[PDB]
């Protein structure tokens, strides 16, 4: 039960809707928001004239 | 008539002119002008193709 | 160079579907940040 | 502003697209009518959607007389109906207004049970109509 | 309020006869008292016209 | 009114790629939520077919600015817009796929769709005034007769702030007037009946301001 992370996906039987197996990696909402943002990842060595 | 039925009459005439036939004409008229009657009458050209 | 959670928002509405149903207050983003402590907040003009 | 304006605007755009959107509806043209040409979307007035604008104005004196004659078919009257006097009286009347005057002619004739229609019945109906429309707005149109 | 009324709403075909009802001035002012007091019981010591004025 | 899809359909002609120019209003199918699945199918078929280019017309129709997350009908539309957001970012940079979306008013532009890396094309369409208005008029009048005396620049030089379809509208209107007049060539006068007929704007600019 503890391994079953709340707000996470686990398998569900059909005739019984009983637990069948966990679901590995369904989704992270913050990651989706960031991907929608499409931030321009940079590098400190690529900083221009603002040492 | 030249707006709608003239095109179906001989669009080749307009083509020879050099322009495409009229696409769509909208009727402008102050309220209570009775433009709707104009269309009701224009319905007297096909009566099945309107 | 700092390894922080970057989140820059322009006050759109599509992202609102992930913060909350209504987003009554601006605490919605904090909830996403609140569990990702290694985060930074950026806001455009 | 609204949650239908989204859907309403989408419907408007879909009609716009289907008008001349990567396809021409040939052998068929569409004619639309609207009282307020100023609340028309800027796109609908473009040459691709609106081809030409034919404006129908309020009837002229000759136009008013022609309309009265058209509506003056089933009137049981006496040979003194001076439509010219009424026509000169009918100033700035709307197109349906002439039919309203013709109808009110009978209503006045229905009063007193006068089977025939006298030239005075129209003369009073025109006066009544001219006074009824005092509460109008008087804003014809703007084709922009 | 006929002013707020849309111009189309008054276009002959939609509405033909426009009847405006004003307030009773002096005589209908007493007729209203006679009617609305049809069942009211009052001794003959009230001047309907006087109250109307 | 720059011939909205004019340049786009032009690209569709001289191009060697397959075209998918969809109207941004057809995305809301009847069935619930099926719209997002179709939208994904758009990009799927585009990538699958060939080194082709598609068009998403009336982008604002699916590209909104604010959503009403209570109307339901707005929820599926916003999701399909997120559907397109995923699809556009669903490119591997290896597919010869590029579908051009088009909206007439950029004011109500969903920043998620135009976010950096999503769309790098910024091409406005100013109204031709003198440089193009001459070229535009020359092109439009090409299939006209204009028998002997109709001076083309004669009406171009007028200020006559116009629109790319406005030149075409004036041309057609002169054509229609001649048709009513049965002039097998465009008489230089009919240009007058056209230019003033199509530029019928009640500006009523007071000369007091000068």
């Amino acid at each position: 039960i503890t391994k079953l992370t709340p707000t996470t996906r686990v398998a569900l039987r059909n005739d019984s809707y009983v637990l069948h197996l966990v679901l590995p990696s369904k989704v992270d909402p913050l990651v989706n928001l960031m991907k929608v943002e499409k931030v321009p990842d940079s590098t400190y060595d690529m900083i221009g004239g603002l040492d | 008539r030249e707006s709608i039925e003239l095109p179906l009459m001989n669009p080749e005439l307009f083509i020879r002119v050099g322009i495409k036939p009229p696409k769509g004409v909208l009727l402008y008229g102050p309220p209570g002008t009775g433009k709707t009657l104009l269309a009701r009458a224009i319905a007297s050209n096909i009566d099945a193709n309107f | 160079h700092t390894d922080c959670t970057f989140i820059r928002v322009s006050g759109s509405e599509l992202v609102q579907k992930y913060i909350g149903e209504g987003s009554r207050m601006v605490r919605e983003l904090f909830v996403m940040a609140r569990e990702h402590a290694p985060s930074i907040i950026f806001m455009d003009e | 502003g609204t949650s239908a304006d989204r859907e309403i605007q989408r419907t408007l755009m879909e009609l716009l697209n289907q008008l001349d959107g990567f396809d021409q509806l040939g052998k068929v043209k569409m004619i639309m009518a609207t009282n307020r040409p100023d609340v028309l979307d800027p796109a609908l007035l473009r040459p691709g959607r609106l081809d030409r604008k034919i404006e129908i104005p309020l009837p002229n004196e000759q136009s008013r007389m022609e309309i009265l004659k058209i509506h003056g078919a089933g009137i049981a009257k006496h040979g003194e109906i001076d439509y010219e006097a009424v026509v000169k009286l009918a100033e700035g009347f709307n197109g349906a207004d002439l039919r309203n005057i013709c109808t009110e002619a009978g209503m006045s004739a229905i009063r007193a049970e006068r089977d025939y229609v006298i030239h005075e019945d129209f003369m009073k109906a025109v006066r009544k109509l001219n006074e009824a429309k005092k509460l109008e707005s008087s804003a014809t149109y703007s084709a922009d | 309020r006929a002013d707020i009324l849309d111009p189309a709403l008054m276009r002959s075909g939609r509405l033909d006869r426009k009847i405006e009802f004003p307030h009773p001035t002096e005589e209908a002012r007493a007729r209203i008292l006679q009617i609305h007091s049809r069942k009211m019981n009052v001794h003959p010591d009230v001047n309907f016209e006087e109250l109307a004025r | 009114g720059t011939g909205k899809t004019m340049l786009a359909k032009a690209v569709a002609n001289h191009t060697t790629a397959a075209f998918i120019r969809v109207v941004g209003s057809e995305f809301v199918q009847k069935y619930l939520g099926e719209g997002p699945r179709m939208v994904r199918d758009v990009f799927r078929l585009a990538k699958e077919n060939a080194p082709a280019i598609i068009f998403i017309d009336e982008v604002d129709a699916i590209a909104t600015a604010r959503f009403d997350a209570q109307t339901g009908a707005d929820r599926e539309v916003q999701r399909i817009l997120m559907e397109l957001l995923n699809q556009m970012d669903g490119f591997d940079q290896t597919v010869n796929v590029k579908v051009i979306m088009a909206t007439n008013r950029a004011d109500t532009l969903d920043p998620a769709l135009l976010r950096p890396g999503r769309l790098d094309r910024k091409i406005e369409f100013p109204l031709p005034d003198r440089r193009q208005k001459r070229l535009v008029f020359q092109v439009c009048t090409a299939k006209m007769n204009l028998s002997d005396e109709v001076d083309l620049e004669d009406y171009v030089s007028r200020p006559d702030k116009i629109s790319a379809a406005e030149i075409t509208a004036i041309c057609q209107e002169a054509g229609m007037h001649a048709v009513r007049k049965n002039r097998y060539v465009i008489l230089p006068k009919d240009f007058e009946k056209g230019y003033r007929s199509n530029v019928k704007k009640p500006d009523t600019d007071f000369d007091f301001y000068k």
